[PDB]
RNA sequence: CUUGAGUCUCGUAGAGGGGGGUAGAAUUCCAGGUGUAGCGGUGAAAUGCGUAGAGAUCUGGAGGAAUACCGGUGGCGAAGGCGGCCCCCUGGACGAAGACUGACGCUCAGGUGCGAAAGCGUGGGGAGCAAACAGGAUUAGAUACCCUGGUAGUCCACGCCGUAAACGAUGUCGACUUGGAGGUUGUGCCGGCGUGGCUUCCGGAGCUAACGCGUUAAGUCGACCGCCUGGGGAGUACGGCCGCAAGGUUAAAACUCAAAUGAAUUGACGGGGGCCCGCACAAGCGGUGGAGCAUGUGGUUUAAUUCGAUGCAACGCGA
């Protein structure tokens, strides 16, 4: 119900799923959408196309706040990194800056290698 | 094949209208090499179709196809043991062939008495998006849409 | 190539010399390899000590997402 | 890898500038390298294998320059 | 006596070691805000978490463990090993100009010490990971591989263990014998020309069964030590010693076999790689498999149902 005009998009692109959260500059979420909740399960969920649909729904979820400019903070190695940023532009936002915020330990022991 | 030494085959136009698209439809509908039987079925079907829609012989047959031609289809590909249906665009020649094949097979599985009427009834519904020829186009387009995420190799 | 510390005859790379140090870190703040800048092995080690020593005093950043 | 979109800049090229900055930082490889634990015995077996294969291709290239195929 | 060995003087490089302190990133947990229906995971799922508000995002805090980049067939150490930064304590190596001692050396059974990880004891700590364990799958079965969790343990202090493919599968010391290309660290002289230490790759003679090694030798020699004597039984039993235990160490025989083995060769094969082909798939059309009959075969029956063919490549085959 409030008007912000200046939000931040957080793409969370993992190998299994993509989550798009659009927050204001203060970090309070306005809306979100995921590839899994966009009608995609399993093999579909982890595609660049499933992330594009997830981005559009998140842009459709925050339409009542009238966001005009949008910072994009991309995290993770997922296939939905690049295609989610395009869909935010296709919706009609202005991408002011794009940053990679993927957390890198400089840390803990990772899990053991899978013997598939 | 593995060599790709396949050139296109010559095909004579239809006698009554000189339509190349119509000659291919007779061949698709022909059974056992009896082309004269297939031409007489196609002609009398078109006379019923043209009179029933009032438009014409040829381009009223073109209106039947334009509602049956598919524009996207899925080809199988198995990646992790599970087979992905990968949607791929259909080139113009195959769009015509599929539509004519879908019309003939839908017409054949119909309860009319004669095939010439049976074909005309199928084409008439296809012109108005009611037949079982257009329903198979419906299915292909939604099988291709359920797989749009796989538009890659 | 062309190590600029043999060329300038440096005796220690002097972490307080932030003007020099910023030439040997990337935009995100990582030390650039001697293979890229063509620094000698001897000075590349002192350069890395000075950069880590300046990172501690907050004269230089560890990452770009602080 | 912080890309600030510049004035009168088309989106795609800024998206191209972003893809470049993340690859030069090698963050995607760094994430893929840290997802499973790598034993010290294996990291060394790889490092070595990398060096000996990096070495072999150089001499193979030096040698192939002193050759004719036909 | 001074050339081997060592001492002193000046400097250099170094993850050498021991003790203390500290920084940044990240994971996890806790508390709170925004927000809302999924998250997570997989080949695909499910277990699991989530409307008691998860996941995502922001704020504050607690905690432990490891130090991205630099980073390198780079360095240091007898070996095992050693990696953020700073200080304290400490070992060794190398180089330059001399001086000094005056062969004062090398090797070493027994002895002594050090010795990855796992493990053990006592007391702490416990984020992440993860034997055991539990569940979900997969499967014919799946005491697994995969998934979700998860305890010892991994961390610290002290003590024990004393073993590893602890490997260069190559004992230590010394001398001698064409070359090339590097790396690293000193040093003298004028980027150029020397001289040292350590180190990586290629290769000559030579050596080797061959593979290969090749001035860092597996070449030519000397000194001393360790060890071997066909395979299995067996590094096992018994005894001794050591250990809290787990076990370690030393170490047989009966019996049995006629080989076991190393290297390389030619094939064949691979759920190895590359490049090709074929109605091999794919793209299509028509069939067979269901029905009746024809015909061949098997089986059964019969006095006999003559004999033969009997994966592809026998079965309308000899006929
Ligand atoms: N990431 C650092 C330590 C932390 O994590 C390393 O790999 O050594
Ligand atoms: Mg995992
Ligand atoms: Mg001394
Ligand atoms: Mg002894
Ligand atoms: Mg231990
Ligand atoms: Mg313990
Ligand atoms: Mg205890
Ligand atoms: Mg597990
Ligand atoms: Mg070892
Ligand atoms: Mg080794
Ligand atoms: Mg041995
Ligand atoms: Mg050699
Ligand atoms: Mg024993
Ligand atoms: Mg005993
Ligand atoms: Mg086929
Ligand atoms: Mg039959
Ligand atoms: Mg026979
Ligand atoms: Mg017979
Ligand atoms: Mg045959
Ligand atoms: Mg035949």
């Amino acid at each position: 119900r409030k008007q912000v005009s200046d939000g931040v998009a957080h793409i969370h692109a993992s190998f299994n799923n993509t989550i798009v959260t659009i927050t204001d500059r203060q970090g309070n979420a306005l809306g979100w959408a995921t590839a899994g909740g966009s009608g995609f399960r399993g093999s579909r969920k982890s595609t660049p196309f499933a992330a594009q649909v997830a981005a559009e729904r998140c842009a459709d979820a925050v339409k009542e706040y009238g966001i005009k400019n949008l910072e994009v903070m991309v995290k993770g190695p997922g296939p939905g990194r690049e295609s989610t940023i395009r869909a935010l532009n296709a919706a009609g936002f202005r991408i002011t800056n794009i940053t990679d915020v993927t957390p890198i330990p400089h840390g803990c022991r990772p899990p053991k290698k899978r013997r598939v | 094949p593995r060599r790709r030494v396949i050139g296109q085959r010559k095909i004579l136009p239809d006698p009554k209208f000189g339509s190349e698209l119509l000659a291919k439809f007779v061949n698709i509908l022909m059974v056992d090499g009896k082309k004269s039987t297939a031409e007489s079925i196609v002609y009398s079907a078109l006379e019923t179709l043209a009179q029933r829609s009032g438009k014409s012989e040829l381009e009223a047959f073109e209106v039947a196809l334009e509602n049956v031609r598919p524009t996207v289809e899925v080809k199988s590909r198995r990646v992790g043991g599970s087979t992905y249906q990968v949607p791929v665009e259909v080139r113009p020649v195959r769009r015509n062939a599929l539509a004519m094949r879908w019309i003939v097979e839908a017409a054949r599985k119909r309860g009319d008495k004669s095939m010439a009427l049976r074909l005309a009834n199928e084409l008439s519904d296809a012109a108005e998006n009611k037949g079982t020829a257009v329903k198979k186009r419906e299915d292909v387009h939604r099988m291709a849409e359920a797989n749009k995420a796989f538009a890659h190799y | 190539k062309f190590c600029r510390f043999t060329a300038e005859g440096v005796q220690e790379i002097d972490y307080k010399d932030i003007a020099t140090l910023k030439n040997y870190i990337t935009e995100s703040g990582k030390i650039v390899p001697s293979r890229i800048t063509g620094t000698r092995a001897k000075y590349q080690r002192q350069l890395a000590r000075a950069i880590k020593r300046a990172r501690y005093l907050s004269l230089l950043p560890y990452t770009d997402r602080h | 890898p912080v890309i600030k979109v510049r004035e009168n800049e088309p989106f795609d090229v800024a998206l191209r500038r972003f893809k470049r900055s993340c690859e030069k930082a090698g963050v995607l490889a760094e994430v893929r390298r840290r997802e499973f634990y790598e034993k010290p015995t294996t990291e060394r077996k790889r490092a070595k294998a990398s060096a000996v294969k990096r070495h072999a291709k150089k001499l193979a290239r030096e040698n192939a320059r002193r050759t004719r195929l036909y």
